[PDB]
């Protein structure tokens, strides 16, 4: 009796319902287009999510064309993971 | 007095998993025609860094709230009159 | 001029989510429910008294933006956002059923008088399907007159006799536009005023005996209009061309077009309705933010001429 294809879950996705145990679309092709959103689910499929950086990144307006042209001073304002960033950003596709 | 109707047989059945990623895919594609990636990316970025990040929730959880997200965008952008 | 007080009185939420997303309401037939629509396509029916959800049904794969019951508790029409099929009819007698699909058809509503039919609105071109069979009985398009609104709706008037249809005028029985009324806003059609005498498009409202204007109404602007079950008031809501939803509506005198009052909710009204006996006034009312985040909508219900 049910439209198969109008069907939805009985149950729905609660929040306390749904911890964690331990994508969808994609980027312009070119960098250059890119706003600090864009920039920041690049930065995050990189494993540089961390809250502070992408805060940053949101309130200094850092776009996809800026993004070459960066340094670890600029990142510090852990040396470790600068360098990796620095890395990544350099190796990457666009 | 005025009785509401009965639901059909077979409501509810379908998967969570199956749902939501047909979901996800049938609403990405029709947003894409709508908005510019940025804002699309708005919506995902919120969602997974505050829900599946900050709050420590599945990503399935994340996602669904990201298509109640993007179904409220596609409602409001339909209402105000598209274009094409 | 009791339209000056509203108190809020009742809220409902979706029970079963983290987030309401009631995208769209409408009072049953016979008033005992609520009929609430949400932005994935369900349907939900709340006890109007009692509050609670007493009904839930599956409808559409995009936000339900339009509910019409027919008067007779028989048939409900549903309009989805962007999900195909877009409109469809459903049986409310035992089993909630689809009767039929209007696949392309983005808004749909019963003709007036006799509600026999089904009138929908496919961009410019309107079409008239037969209740019983779903047929389609024909197709009101006029490539020369038409306006190209980008929020067309097409509708009967009180008598069935005419339709508006992306400001043109038809005749029904000839099938063929009579009159195309003069494009002034890019976005509102119009609307039948329920005294089957004058025409609503968006400012301006035009006398159909003779064509002339009658008033120029800039608080309509961009407004959907609302009118109460016996024709003296129209509410107002605007939707603008940051969320676009006005965050007030605006009451006038159907019969003056002199406002009445303008009522601030101080959220977003997604859209709103009245019944029949004039008591209660629901508005689906949404957090607006500058975050993303926050999207949670409810239906609140108020209680018209109390302070
Ligand atoms: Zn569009």
């Amino acid at each position: 009796m049910q439209q198969a294809d109008s069907d939805q879950p009985s149950k729905r996705p609660r929040f306390d319902d749904s911890p964690r145990t331990p994508p969808g679309v994609e980027l312009h092709p070119d960098y250059k287009t890119w706003g600090p959103e864009q920039v920041c689910f690049f930065l995050r499929r990189g494993g540089f999510g961390e809250p502070a950086l992408l805060k940053n990144i949101r309130e200094n307006k850092i776009t996809g064309a800026l993004l070459p042209c960066l340094d670890e001073s600029h990142f510090e304002n852990s040396l470790g993971e600068r360098k990796k960033l620095l890395s990544y950003i350099q190796r990457s596709g666009q | 007095a005025e009785r509401a109707p009965e639901a059909p047989e077979g409501a509810g059945e379908v998967g969570l998993e199956q749902w939501l990623e047909t979901s996800l895919e049938r609403i990405n594609r029709e947003a894409r025609l709508h908005f510019h990636p940025e804002f699309l990316f708005r919506l995902w970025n919120t969602c997974v860094e505050h829900w599946h990040d900050r709050h420590q929730r599945s990503l399935d959880y994340a996602k669904y709230r990201y298509l109640l997200l993007m179904h409220k965008a596609m409602y409001t952008h339909m209402q105000q009159g598209c274009p094409c | 001029l009791i339209f000056s007080r509203f108190r809020p009185i009742s809220v409902f939420r979706e029970a079963n989510e983290d987030e309401s997303g009631f995208t769209c309401c409408a009072f049953s037939a016979r008033e005992r429910f609520l009929m609430l629509g949400t932005c994935t396509g369900q349907l939900k029916l709340y006890n109007v008294f009692s509050g609670q959800e007493e009904a839930s049904y599956n409808c559409h794969n995009s936000a339900i933006t339009h509910l019409e019951p027919s008067r007779d508790g028989s048939l409900l029409l549903t309009s989805a956002t962007w999900s195909q099929p877009l409109s469809a009819l459903w049986g409310m007698k035992s089993v909630f059923d689809m009767k039929h699909s209007f696949t392309e058809d983005h808004y749909v509503e019963f003709s007036k008088h006799s509600q026999d039919r089904v009138i929908g609105t496919k961009g410019d071109i309107a079409h008239i399907y037969d209740i019983q069979t779903g047929n389609k009985l024909l197709t009101l398009f006029n490539p020369d007159l038409a306006n190209n609104y980008k929020r067309n709706c097409a509708t009967f008037n009180p008598t069935d006799d005419l339709v508006l249809n992306d400001g043109v005028l038809w005749d029904v029985r000839s099938a063929q536009a009579i009159h195309k009324f003069d494009k002034f806003n890019m976005n509102i059609s119009g609307v039948f005023h329920p005294n089957g005498l004058e025409v609503i498009i968006n400012t301006e409202i035009w006398d159909l005996r003779t064509f002339h204007l009658l008033h120029t109404v800039p608080a309509l602007d961009q407004c959907r209009v609302v009118f109460n079950h016996t024709g003296t008031v129209m509410y107002g809501a605007m939707l603008q061309a940051k969320s676009p939803f006005g965050s007030s509506f605006r009451t006038f005198n159907a019969t003056d077009y002199k406002p009445i009052a303008t009522i601030d909710v101080k959220r977003n009204i997604f859209d709103l309705c009245t019944d029949t006996k004039d008591c209660y006034l629901a508005v689906i009312e949404n957090q607006g933010s500058m975050d993303a985040l926050n999207m949670d909508t409810v239906c609140r219900l108020y209680e018209v001429g109390r302070q």
